[PDB]
């Protein structure tokens, strides 16, 4: 019974993962069309802004694929999300909804074993089809 | 049945965005007409011509041209576009005599 | 076919050289559109396009 | 007289400033790359700048003779306007990339010394490109034309 419970809450925030950046793409886009309509600045003052915003596009259509690879937690019971970008909540202090697996508090994700914990209890790892998340496995770490 | 096998995860999925129904990116079962885009991007000219044929492969360069200068906030009527496409369809090569 | 000429309202005159108004026409605004990268740093452009 | 500042810039450069704070702390925590760091940054003063603008259009008065240049559609444009009222906003260096810190002092109140260097950056960059710029165009017309 838990394990369609904990999956079902796992398709949910990772929903909510999709919904933010879908919100952020929307963002870009209609200032990606505002800066090429009117921008009011010099011509490369103008040009220097639409190549950001058009590199930001270009990084969010790479990664609405199987955005999250897996949950995973430390031994102070912190959940942590690892995915192909790094996603943020303005409203809450930056608390981190998804680490890019570059970063290096992310590194434990690739690094932790149970012969050598790097301070992380339960490794995690998602199955995808398109967005949503199909299941999961898990990983114990440590004794 | 035709097949194309090694597209890249990095590119997007084409977005139909049916107004009523918002089904954004094109999935399995769906229904798809002929020369019809598959993934979000810029269309190859020859590979639109070779599927459709000179009258169509036209109106693309047409509208891609007259969709590139209006984004920007210009505005050129498409009779100066379409003297100029006109031109790059004037020759027919010789497959066989 | 080509119909009144932008420039009067009316029909197009015969003789009247439309392929040199047009190529002015689509060059004329060309420097308002955004241009490459001059600079040659960086990676080669065409991703970022 | 007539070119008036909105009395909530001072709130909204705070609290941006704040936020771009905490951006600090969660990189000093390491959850962040140097390119992410940047772009988040950027991200926040450019929605930074853009609400001092809507204030700005909010405060002024429809007969002010600043605004009234621009909204009959004279001259102009808001971008200028909250540039000269508002705040610069980010520049780019030399190459070619928005600089995490603004120029949070509009041309009313005088950009301080540092401020005015890094806008050199591009202000030289536009002069020096325009010439090549018309080139390009140059080229086009030339082959459309042949």
């Amino acid at each position: 019974r838990d394990y369609e419970d904990e999956l079902q809450s796992e398709r949910d925030y990772v929903a909510g993962l999709y919904a933010r950046l879908d919100a952020e793409r929307a963002q870009s886009q209609r200032r990606y069309a505002a800066a090429l309509r009117e921008h009011g600045g010099t011509a490369v003052e103008r040009d220097a802004e639409v190549r950001a915003l058009a590199k930001d596009i270009a990084r969010l259509n790479v990664a609405d694929n199987g955005l999250c690879f897996g949950r995973l937690d430390t031994l102070d019971d912190a959940r942590l999300y690892i995915g192909r970008l790094g996603i943020f909540d303005r409203d809450n202090d930056f608390e981190p909804l998804l680490l890019d697996w570059r970063a290096p508090m992310a590194r434990p994700f690739y690094v932790a074993t149970a012969a050598n914990p790097e301070n992380m209890r339960r490794r995690r790892q998602f199955h995808t089809l398109g967005r949503k998340v199909v299941d999961f496995t898990d990983e114990i770490l440590g004794r | 049945e035709v097949v194309y096998d090694k597209l890249s995860k990095r590119q997007r999925l084409r977005v139909i965005t049916h107004e009523d129904g918002t089904e954004g990116v094109l999935s399995d079962g769906d229904h798809v007409e002929v020369g019809d885009q598959l993934m979000e991007g810029a269309a190859d000219p020859h590979e639109v011509l070779r599927v459709q044929g000179p009258r169509e492969v036209q109106i693309h360069l047409v509208k891609e041209v007259q969709e590139v200068y209006r984004a920007q906030g210009v505005s050129i009527h498409d009779k100066h576009i379409e003297v100029i496409v006109r031109q790059m369809l004037r020759r027919v090569t010789i497959i066989d005599s | 076919c080509y119909g009144r000429s932008m420039a009067t309202g009316k029909l197009v005159d015969i003789g009247e050289a439309v392929g040199i108004v047009a190529a002015q026409s689509i060059g004329e605004p060309g420097t308002q559109l955004t241009m490459r990268t001059f600079h040659q740093g960086g990676v080669t452009g065409g991703a970022d396009i | 007289a007539d070119v008036l500042v909105p009395p909530q810039k001072q709130e909204i450069l705070e609290r941006h400033e704040a936020e771009a704070d905490a951006i600090e702390r969660k990189y000093q925590r390491g959850a962040l790359n140097h390119t992410e760091r940047n772009e988040s940054l950027v991200k926040i003063w450019q929605d930074a700048t853009e609400e001092v603008g809507k204030a700005l259009e909010e405060f002024y008065p429809a007969d002010n003779p600043i605004i009234t240049i621009v909204k009959s559609g004279a001259t102009g444009n808001l971008t200028q306007t909250r540039t000269l009222a508002g705040m610069k906003g980010l520049v780019t260096n030399p190459k070619g990339e928005f600089i995490p810190r603004p120029i949070k002092s509009s041309f009313r109140e005088g950009l301080t010394v540092l401020e005015y260097f890094i806008n050199t950056h591009g202000a030289r960059k536009g002069l020096a490109d325009t010439a090549l710029r018309t080139a390009d165009s140059g080229y086009l017309t030339r082959r459309l034309v042949d």
